[PDB]
C-alpha cells in the first residue's frame, strides 16, 4: 500500500520467496515494472488514459 | 519465512506475468499465414514453451498444502492448475519416440495415394473422393476407392496401439489414479459442497440413456428411405434391414450431410431459391456482413467491440496475399477475438461467419474471467451457443424484417416439408458414431474389455446395436479403431457429446419463456427482452460456481426431454406415419453382412 498525497519509488526487485534477494537475482519474479502490450484491439477499459 | 506465505502473493502474480505471453501466441497465427519469417514462424511456439512444462517449475511448491481452510474461494480450483506436474514421471528415452509414433500415420493419411485402374489420373483422398461421390452410378468405385485406401496403409496401424494405451493410463497411476477417464473428468468434479456434487463415473452412464432418443430419429428416416430407394439401388437395400452406410455422401458414414440426392421428396418441383431478386439493391460483399450485424438486433445480442473492425477482415484482399479460409477465433480477452473467413463475394459467408458469431458473444460474457476459468459451465457450452442461432439463420420466414421476404405464405406442409427435411439431414446422420465411439473409449480405457473380445466386438456389436452395414469388416488384419486422427492423437468425443441434446433445449430456451407454442421455425425471437435477460445471466457467471448449480438453472429439468426434437419437424415425422403405418416396422438384425 502507498500513503495518501505521496509519491510512489519502485526500485526494490521482489522474490517471491520471503528470505531477501540479498543481490541475487531469483526465479519466479521479476522486475515489478510493467509493461503493456498495447494493440490497436483493446477495449477502451484496457486502452490507456 | 513460510511457503504458504510466499505461495499467496506468487500464485496471484502469476497470473499476470501468464496472460502477457498467453495472448501472444494467437496474434502470429495470420501475421505467419500471409508471410512466413523467422521471427514470425517461431513466435507460438517459443510463446507456448514456457506455458506448459514451465509450469511445473512454478508449480513444485504446490504439493506443500495443508487440510488450512482459509481457501475457500473458486481459487482452490485455480489451485489444482497450480498442482499439476505433467508428464515428468515419464522417461525421457520412452517418450522420445512417443512424439515421433504419435503423429506417424497422420503424415501418411495426408500423403495418401489413392490407386486407381489404368492410372488415368491423379487421386486423392480429399477431396477427389468427395468430387466423384455422386458423378456416377458404379458400385465398383464407391467400393474400391475407400478399399485402396485401406489396403494401402491400414494394416501398418496396428503397432501405434500397443505403447498408447499403457502410458495414456501410466498418467493416471501417476496421479494417484487407476483409470484416466477420471480424470478427464476434472471440469465434472467438485467436492466439498453440499448437495451440488457430482460423480466422475456417472457421466458414464449416459451412453445406455441417450441411445433411447436416438432410434426414434433414425425409424422415421429409415421409413422414407424404403419408399424411393429400392428403385435406385435394389442389390444392397431390402426394406425390412439396416439402411445402407455405402451408398451415402460419406467414405466412413460419419457425416451423413449429402442424403437430399437419395431423399428428394419430388424430382418436377424444384425448392425454391431467390439470387437476382435479392439483388436489386447492389448486393455486394459488404451487404452480407451488413445484413449479419443487423442479425445482432434481432436476437439481442449487443455488437462486438472495436475487434470487430481491423482483427476481423471484410472484404477481399485484392493482392497475392494469401489468407486462411479456416476460421481463426481465440479466447484471449481484451478485446481481441476474430472473425475471418477467405472473404470474398460469397453466399457461404453467410454461413460460416455466423457459426463464429455465438463463439464470439459468449467469449466477452467469460472474457473477464481468468485465463484459467475462461469458460463456459462445461466444454461442450462453447460450441453449442454458436450452432442454436444458425438455424434460424437459414430460415427466411423468420426473416421478415430482412425485406427480402415477401411475406407470401405458402400453404404450410406442401413447401415446408421440401425445406425442412434438409434441416432434418443434421440432425439425424451424426447420431450413431458420436454414441458409438464414445462406448469404445470408456471401456477400452478401464480394460474389462477382453484382447478377444476387444478387437472383433468393434464389428460384432455394429451390426446389432447400430444397425448399420459395412464395406469391409476388419478382425484382425486391418485396425480400424487406428485410421483416425482423434485416435492416433488420443482424442475423445466430450466435446461434441454433452451439447449434442442440449443445443436444441438452448433453443427451446429462447421459445419457452417467450410463451411461443407449436414447431420452433415460427419462434419470432425479435425485441425480446426475456429471452436476453435468461441469455445473461449464465454468459457471465461462467465458472465462478461449480457446474451442478447451474446445470439445474440452465434446463430445468434433470432429465432429457424428447419432443422439442419432434417439434421442430412434426409435419415430416406426422406425413410419413399415413405411408408407413400398415408395414414393418424397424429393421431385422438377421439380415446383415455378417457372413
Ligand atoms: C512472399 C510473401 O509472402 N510476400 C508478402 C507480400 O505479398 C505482402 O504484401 C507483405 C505484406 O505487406 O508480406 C510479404
Ligand atoms: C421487392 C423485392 O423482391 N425485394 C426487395 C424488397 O424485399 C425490399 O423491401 C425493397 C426495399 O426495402 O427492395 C426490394
Ligand atoms: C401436407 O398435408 C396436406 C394435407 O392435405 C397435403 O395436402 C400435402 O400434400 C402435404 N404435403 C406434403 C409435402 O406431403
Ligand atoms: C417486436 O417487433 C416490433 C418492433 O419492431 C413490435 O411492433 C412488436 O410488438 C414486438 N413484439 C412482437 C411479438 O413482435
Amino acid at each position: 500500500n502507498l500513503k495518501p498525497f505521496e509519491r510512489d519509488i519502485s526500485t526494490e526487485i521482489y522474490q517471491a520467496g520471503n528470505k531477501p534477494c540479498n543481490g541475487v537475482a531469483g526465479v519466479n519474479c521479476y522486475f515489478p515494472l510493467q509493461s503493456y502490450g498495447f494493440r490497436p484491439t483493446y477495449g477502451v477499459g484496457h486502452q490507456p488514459y | 519465512s513460510t511457503t504458504e506465505e510466499q505461495a499467496k502473493t506468487f500464485l496471484e502474480k502469476f497470473n499476470h506475468e501468464a496472460e502477457d505471453l498467453s495472448y501472444q501466441s494467437s496474434l502470429a497465427s495470420w501475421n505467419y499465414n500471409t508471410n512466413i519469417t523467422d521471427e514470425n514462424v517461431q513466435k507460438m511456439n517459443e510463446a507456448r514453451a514456457k506455458w506448459s512444462a514451465f509450469y511445473e517449475e512454478q508449480s513444485r511448491m504446490a504439493k506443500t498444502y495443508s487440510l488450512e481452510e482459509i481457501q475457500n474461494l473458486t481459487l482452490k480450483r485455480q489451485l489444482k492448475a497450480l498442482q499439476q506436474s505433467g508428464t515428468s514421471v515419464l522417461s525421457a528415452e520412452k517418450s522420445k519416440r512417443l512424439n515421433t509414433i504419435l503423429n506417424t500415420m497422420s503424415t501418411i493419411y495426408s500423403t495418401g495415394k489413392v490407386l486407381d485402374p489404368n492410372t488415368q489420373e491423379c487421386l486423392a483422398l480429399e477431396p477427389g473422393l468427395d468430387d466423384i461421390m455422386e458423378n456416377s452410378r458404379d458400385y465398383n468405385r464407391r467400393l474400391w476407392a475407400w478399399e485402396g485406401w485401406r489396403a494401402e496403409v491400414g494394416k501398418q496401424l496396428r503397432p501405434l496401439y500397443e505403447e498408447y494405451v499403457v502410458l495414456e493410463n501410466e498418467m493416471a497411476r501417476a496421479n494417484n489414479y487407476e483409470d484416466y477417464g477420471d480424470y478427464w473428468r476434472g471440469d465434472y468434479e467438485v467436492t466439498e459442497a453440499g448437495d451440488y456434487d457430482y460423480s466422475r463415473d456417472q457421466l458414464m452412464k449416459d451412453v445406455e440413456n441417450t441411445f433411447a432418443e436416438i432410434k426414434p430419429l433414425y425409424e422415421q428416416l429409415h421409413a422414407y428411405v424404403r419408399a424411393k430407394l429400392m428403385d435406385t439401388y435394389p442389390s444392397y437395400i431390402s426394406p425390412t434391414g439396416c439402411l445402407p452406410a455405402h451408398l451415402l455422401g460419406d467414405m466412413w458414414g460419419r457425416f451423413w450431410t449429402n442424403l437430399y440426392s437419395l431423399t428428394v421428396p419430388f424430382k418436377h418441383k424444384p425448392s425454391i431459391d431467390v439470387t437476382e431478386k435479392m439483388k436489386n439493391q447492389s448486393w455486394d460483399a459488404e451487404r452480407i456482413f451488413k445484413e449479419a450485424e443487423k442479425f445482432f438486433v434481432s436476437i439481442s445480442l449487443p455488437h462486438m467491440t472495436q475487434g470487430f473492425w481491423d482483427n476481423s477482415m471484410l472484404t477481399e484482399p485484392g493482392d497475392g496475399r494469401k489468407v486462411v479460409c479456416h476460421p481463426t477465433a481465440w479466447d484471449l480477452g481484451k478485446g481481441d477475438f476474430r472473425i475471418k473467413m477467405c472473404t470474398k463475394v460469397t453466399m457461404d459467408d453467410f454461413l460460416t461467419a455466423h457459426h463464429e458469431m455465438g463463439h464470439i458473444q459468449y467469449d466477452m460474457a467469460y472474457a473477464a474471467q481468468p485465463y484459467l476459468l475462461r469458460d463456459g459451465a462445461n466444454e461442450g457450452f462453447h460450441e453449442a451457443v454458436g450452432e442454436i442461432m444458425s438455424l434460424s439463420a437459414a430460415t427466411p420466414h423468420y426473416l421478415k424484417a430482412l425485406g427480402l421476404l415477401e411475406p407470401d405464405f405458402y400453404e404450410d406442409n406442401e413447401t415446408e416439408i421440401n425445406f425442412l427435411l434438409k434441416q432434418a439431414l443434421t440432425i439425424v446422420g451424426t447420431l450413431p458414431f458420436t454414441y458409438m465411439l464414445e462406448k469404445w473409449r470408456w471401456m477400452v480405457f478401464k480394460g474389462e474389455i477382453p484382447k478377444e473380445q476387444w478387437m472383433e466386438k468393434w464389428w460384432e456389436m455394429k451390426r446389432e446395436i447400430v444397425g448399420v452395414v459395412e464395406p469391409l469388416p476388419h478382425d484382425e488384419t486391418y485396425c480400424d479403431p487406428a485410421c483416425l486422427f482423434h485416435v492416433a492423437e488420443d482424442y475423445s468425443f466430450i466435446r461434441y457429446y454433452t451439447r449434442t441434446i442440449y443445443q436444441f433445449q438452448f433453443h427451446e430456451a429462447l421459445c419457452k419463456t417467450a410463451n411461443h407454442e407449436g414447431a420452433l421455425f415460427k419462434c419470432d425471437i425479435s425485441n425480446s427482452t426475456e429471452a436476453g435477460q435468461r441469455l445473461l445471466q449464465m454468459l457471465s457467471l461462467g465458472k465462478s460456481e461449480p457446474w451442478t448449480l447451474a446445470l439445474e438453472s440452465i434446463v430445468g429439468i434433470k432429465t432429457m426431454d424428447v419432443k422439442p426434437l419432434l417439434n421442430y419437424f412434426e409435419p415430416l415425422f406426422t406425413w410419413l406415419k399415413e405411408q408407413n403405418r400398415n408395414s414393418f416396422v424397424g429393421w431385422s438384425t438377421e439380415w446383415t453382412p455378417y457372413s
